[PDB]
RNA sequence: CACAGGUGGUCAGGUAGAGAAUACCAAGGCGCUUGAGAGAACUCGGGUGAAGGAACUAGGCAAAAUGGUGCCGUAACUUC
RNA sequence: AAUUCCUUGUCGGGUAAGUUCCGACCUGCACGAAUGGCGUAAUGAUGGCCAGGCUGUCUCCACCCGAGACUCAGUGAAAUU
RNA sequence: GAUGUCGGCUCAUCACAUCCUGGGGCUGAAGUAGGUCCCAAGGGUAUGGCUGUUCGCCAUUUAAAGUGGUACGCGAGCUGGGUUUAGAACGUCGUGAGACAGUUCGGUCCCUAUCUGCCGUGGGCGCUGGAGAACUGAGGGGGGCUGCUCCUAGUACGAGAGGACCGGAGUGGACGCAUCACUGGUGUUCGGGUUGUCAUGCCAAUGGCACUGCCCGGUAGCUAAAUGCGGAAGAGAUAAGU
RNA sequence: GACGACGUUGAUAGGCCGGGUGUGUAAGCGCAGCGAUGCGUUGAGCUAACCGGUACUAAUGAACCGUGAGGCUUAACCU
């Protein structure tokens, strides 16, 4: 979906379960197919598997389906069963089971301006005065722990999006800090403000 | 279901009620007097009586659409030049019903029908 | 008779007498919740149940290549004017086979009078 | 308050000045007369009894007559009572107009709807027809099935099958009056009421919002 | 009226020529399309170069009655064919550009404006 | 209100930056209107803004629109101002749909 | 059974019709050994029906529809 | 397949949607060459499917015309118990 | 010693282990929308293609297209498609007669209601002199469904996208009641056109028959597809809960 | 069955008059045309169940059933 940004209702990681197949009723009554689970998804999403994992696929466009798991194939009852051989076939098969796997879920930046400054310059303060987003400001270093977005709307016709980042120290090239990979969230914005 | 309906069936469908209708009509005003059931004689009256009222006035026009009535020129003679002149000065009513008892074949209501006077 | 007394004094006093088959200009009032307009309809009337306040007459207009047909209140102030300007020679209370035969077929004649 | 009784003489539209029509039905009320006013210490509950119309002297016979003549009232074409509203009084032999009915908006038409006769399940319980091909034999206006089987073991009461239709007392509520004439006794609502032509109609203040 | 599996024509330009009324939205249960009304087609007849191709499934509105349209004052809008203009399944707006064919004012009661802007009648 | 809603509407929609304002005088060619405005839009959230902003101004002035239709789509949308109707719409739907016929 | 069944041969009018079909009649013979009422549900035999036209149903079952003469014109296939 | 339990085999056509039908593959439990194999024009009160017109088959039944049902008069059963 | 079975149609009723509407608790409940559990049976709870199918898959709606009992409800209510006596054929088995929880084609569904039951409608008597009316109400029955739009409010919430609770007003779907004022249907008792034939002596004009001979309209009545109304608000005591 | 209205001191039903409705220019006469046919008389004739009036006809004087003051005890008043 075009209109998600974030994936704060899997920090979660619910478990999502697809119901029951139905199981075959006598008299030759077929048991209705489970209803089939969506889960709602950002664009630009990564895939990747637990274990050996892989991109199954990147998504690319509003509307976009992609399958993760296929569902167990249906028990044949006694009535698939009967020949010359067997005439009165006790035999029951069960249901293959369903497919039990691990999702990782990486989505980059979707902002369209990014900001890099040091924990000492207004990063955070800048977007209460170009939006009202309301993040924590306080005369610290490293007041914001994670990215923040923010709309700066003064149009009703044009508008566009600026993310705040956690500031940065002399030592965050090689790590003992909060590091580079809040960085990763970039190469997406158009333009990356300086302050 | 008979509401606001007029017209009663005999047990008998439209081709065969206007026949029986029209060789009755010609009958009684041939003979003045008649027997027949109360519910033949009630219906009969909204048949002879207009045609009596339509004989009232005597015109080429008034003759030939009371032939297509009765399908007889005898009975249309008779009208216009006998019926004419005694009912000229009556204002309808001119044919009354007399009850006389139940037939002993099938016992139905028995009833003689007339003109006013009959001149008898 | 007391049914009578509310129809007649609701009935229009100045409807023309049109005969079935004729072509007549309907003047109606059209609302659009604001102003009242005029709408021009013309046609030629195909049957007419003339029964006191209840009178009514069903016209037919050929528009675009279809046919519309379309019934009016004679009493009702709904229309404003009916006028008459061909007067048809038909020998028919109806005119219902106006539908089926087309309308470069079905030329209707004038009475002459 | 109370209501009044009348007699529908037929319906008719009404034009309005925009030219929507409404469909109206016309109700003639003669002047209705109190016959008796009843009380909490005689009868336990408040009531007016009140007759409309005329009727021949010889039709009416001695014990009605009276009735009549104890209230100082002519003879009526019948008799009815009205429940009065915690408040309201009339007294006995005081005629009744039709003018309070010029804010009331809303009545309340009670009456005997038409006779249908003997009518089949189709008509009066609204049932389905069966298939009249497919080899349907015998059956295509018949109700069915009319119960279950050995375990009910009978008919349960109030199950829809054929009978007398109408010829019974319908109220249809909530019925907008258009107008309402003193001089000439004429009473326009809105709507069809239940009855015939020339049937006794009982009209009341609505009494639901 | 109009009920499912019914011919329908086409007011428009779309591309269509016939096409099948088969479901009626609404409501459940729902019997009959009035004169405006969102109902459910099938193509059964259209132009190859056109709009839109054989055997497509989409929204459609009504604009002509055979039965007609009930005034306010008792006066009916008959006609000779009915048709319904095409739209769009997910938006309902119109997929032809022009309307053929006079059209009744019931469409703006139900704000139908796009119909009755762009149709050279009533 | 008549000749002033001309008027009206042409400034209501200039004052929002509308482009390429045309007015066409239908008096008797069409039997639901006496005048029309088109004007096109830049983008889809501006035929949205200038779709509100006509029906708002149009309350206060004192006219309750009929209606509208291009609420869920921009592409085309339609304000009923009783003898005036106004189509803002996008630079495709006014090639589209012409409206030069009427 | 004074039974809506079965039983061979001969005579073969007029009109319209190709015709022993069919419709009305001629000569001739009959009104079919229970009638009289009222016009409830429901059953049987029929007529018509707004809009849709098989969406009913196992199934276009039944109904509905076509139906004649003259002229033009008439496909795949084929043992021509 | 009049022959296939697995089977609604797989693909395509027809339909918005086709366990039926038609066209290709052969994994023929368990086709097969006078207990004849394949094709075949015409024919069929033969089986299956689709299309056009037509319609109360249906949505959804309504009214009407006759024969019974119902009442009166006469005659007057039956199964079952 | 016997049609009696599955499916479908008509008609339903009951239970709640509740599909929707209703009232809530928790939440990994920002909002809309969801997850789980408790109370709650008043009402409602789809149309088609395939197959005989119940069941299913598919297409498209709805708030939902609930789970079960009632001889897997209901054939002295209907259907006879499935299966299936007598015919025939294919595959297989057996030398064969024949057979096959293998397939294919065709193949009689009777009953006038005695009793209980139910739907309506009467007679007798009683209610303590008789009679004519009009009512209170001990009790019983019917109905109770809900979508969408607007204001509140683009407000609370939300960075934005998105988007409220409570309350109020309209407008629809299905169901029921009533009516014929309008639109129609029917209207073999009204008028007219027309074919064949016979009759009224003949022309003209009518009548009989041919499905009302075939048609065109159409009075009243009846009727729906037509138009009016209704589901309540409120009061008392409560379930879960606060 | 039953319910409702009326029975001469009556509009209950039928008939009649007027009106409405429906169909559509009746028959006859003469003219035009050889004829089919059209024209003026003419929106004529006819018109069921619908509306308003009208005793013209049918609802007869009657007779039948149904009674003659309505049980006992006690309680509160009236003599
Ligand atoms: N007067 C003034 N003070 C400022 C301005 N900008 C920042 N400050 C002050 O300097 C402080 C710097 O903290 P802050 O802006 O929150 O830093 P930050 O953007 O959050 N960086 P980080 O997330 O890494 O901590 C602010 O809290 C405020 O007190 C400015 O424009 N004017
Ligand atoms: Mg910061
Ligand atoms: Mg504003
Ligand atoms: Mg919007
Ligand atoms: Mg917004
Ligand atoms: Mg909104």
């Amino acid at each position: 979906d075009e209109n998600l940004n974030t994936l704060i209702d899997y920090r979660f990681e619910k478990s999502f379960r697809a119901e029951r197949g139905q199981n075959g009723a006598s008299r030759d009554c077929t048991g209705k197919r489970g209803k089939d689970v969506t889960i709602k998804v950002p664009v630009g999403t990564r895939v990747i598997d637990q274990g050996t994992g892989e991109t199954m696929g990147d998504m690319t466009k509003h509307g976009q389906r992609l399958l993760v798991a296929k569902g167990g194939w249906h028990g044949l009852g006694n009535t698939r069963f009967k020949s010359s051989v067997n005439r009165t076939p006790r035999q029951k098969t069960n249901g293959t089971p369903g497919d039990k796997r691990e999702l990782l879920l990486e989505l980059m930046l979707l902002a369209d301006v990014g900001m890099l400054g040091m924990p000492n310059a207004g990063k955070s303060t800048f977007i209460r005065a170009v939006s009202a987003a309301k993040p924590k400001v306080a005369d610290y270093p490293f007041t914001t722990l994670v990215p923040s977005l923010g709309v700066v709307r003064m149009d009703n016709e044009k508008s566009f999006v600026v993310a705040d980042i956690p500031g940065l120290i002399e030592g965050a090239a090689e790590g003992a800090g909060l590091g580079i990979r809040f960085l990763k969230h970039l190469e997406r914005c158009r333009v990356l403000l300086h302050l | 279901m008979r509401h606001r309906k007029s017209g009663r069936q005999l047990n008998r469908n439209s081709s065969h009620r206007q026949a029986m209708f029209r060789n009755m009509a010609g009958s009684l005003v041939r003979h003045e007097i008649i027997k027949t059931t109360l519910p033949k004689a009630k219906e009969l009256r909204r048949v002879v009586e207009p045609l009596i009222t339509l004989a009232k006035t005597d015109s080429v026009a008034n003759r030939r659409l009371a032939f297509a009535r009765t399908r007889d020129n005898e009975i249309v003679a008779k009208l216009f030049n006998e019926l004419g002149p005694r009912f000229a000065s009556r204002a309808g009513g001119y044919t009354r019903i007399l009850k006389c008892g139940f037939r002993a074949g099938d016992n139905a209501p028995m009833a003689y029908i007339e003109l006013v006077d009959r001149s008898e | 008779n007391i049914i009578k007394q509310l129809e007649q004094e609701q009935m229009k006093q100045d409807v023309p007498s049109f005969r079935p088959g004729d072509t007549v200009e309907v003047k109606v009032w059209v609302v659009e919740g604001s102003k009242k307009r005029l709408q021009a309809f013309e046609g030629v009337v195909i049957a007419i149940r003339n029964r006191g306040l209840h009178s009514a007459f069903t016209v037919r207009k050929i528009s675009n290549g279809e046919g519309v047909e379309r019934v009016f209140q004679t009493h009702s102030p709904v229309v404003d004017s009916i006028s008459v300007k061909r007067r048809g020679a038909v020998r028919k209370a109806k005119l219902y086979y106006l539908r089926e035969r087309t309308g470069k077929a079905a030329r209707i004649k004038e009475r002459l009078n | 308050m109370i209501g009044l009784v009348g007699k529908k003489v037929g319906m008719t539209r009404i034009f309005t000045e925009d030219g929507v029509s409404i469909p109206v039905t016309v109700i003639e009320v003669e002047a209705n007369r109190v016959t008796q006013v009843k009380d909490l210490a005689n009868d336990g509950y408040r009531a007016i009894q009140v007759t409309t119309g005329a009727k021949k002297a010889n039709r009416v016979t001695k014990p009605e007559a009276g009735h009549f003549a104890k209230a100082g009232v002519e003879a009526g074409r019948g008799l009815w009572e009205f429940r009065l509203a915690e408040g309201e009084e009339f007294t006995v032999g005081q005629s009744i107009s039709v003018e309070l009915f010029a804010d009331v908006k809303k009545v309340d038409v009670t009456g005997t709807s038409k006779g249908k006769g003997f009518a089949g399940t189709v008509k009066r319980w609204n049932f389905r027809t069966q298939d009249a091909t497919h080899g349907n034999s015998l059956s295509h206006r018949v109700p069915g099935s009319i119960g279950q089987n050995q375990t009910p073991g009978k008919v349960f009461k109030g199950k829809k099958m054929a009978g007398q239709m109408g010829n019974e007392r319908v109220t249809v509520q909530s019925l907008d009056v258009v107008r309402v004439d003193a001089e000439r006794n004429l009473l326009l609502v809105k709507g069809a009421v239940p009855g015939a032509t020339g049937s006794d109609l009982i009209v009341k203040p609505a009494v639901k919002a | 009226m109009i009920q499912e599996q019914t011919m329908l024509n086409v007011a428009d330009n779309s591309g269509a020529r016939r096409v099948m009324c088969i479901k009626v939205l609404g409501g459940s249960h729902r019997r009959y399309a009035g004169v405006g009304d969102i109902i459910k087609i099938t193509i059964k007849e259209a132009i190859p170069r056109g709009k839109v191709k054989k055997g497509d499934v989409l929204k459609a509105v009504v604009v002509r009655t055979k039965k007609g349209v009930r005034r306010p004052d008792g006066s009916v809008i008959r006609f000779d064919g009915n048709a319904c203009v095409l739209l769009n399944n997910n938006s309902e707006q119109p997929i032809g550009t022009r309307i053929f064919g006079p059209v009744t004012r019931e469409l703006r009661s139900e704000k139908f404006m796009k119909i009755i802007s762009l149709a050279p009648e009533v | 209100q008549g000749k002033a809603l001309q008027d009206f509407v042409i400034d209501k929609i200039d004052d929002l930056k509308g482009q390429d304002i045309i007015a066409l005088d239908v008096q008797g060619k069409s039997s639901i209107t006496d005048c029309m405005i088109i004007c096109t839009g830049t983008s889809s959230r501006h035929v949205m803004s200038i779709a509100d902003h006509v029906v708002q101004e149009s309350r206060a002035a004192g006219l309750l629109p009929l209606g509208v239709e291009g609420e869920n789509s921009a592409d085309w949308i339609v304000v009923d101002l009783g003898d005036v109707i106004v189509h803002v719409m996008q630079e495709e739907s006014r090639r589209l749909y012409e409206l030069e016929k009427l």
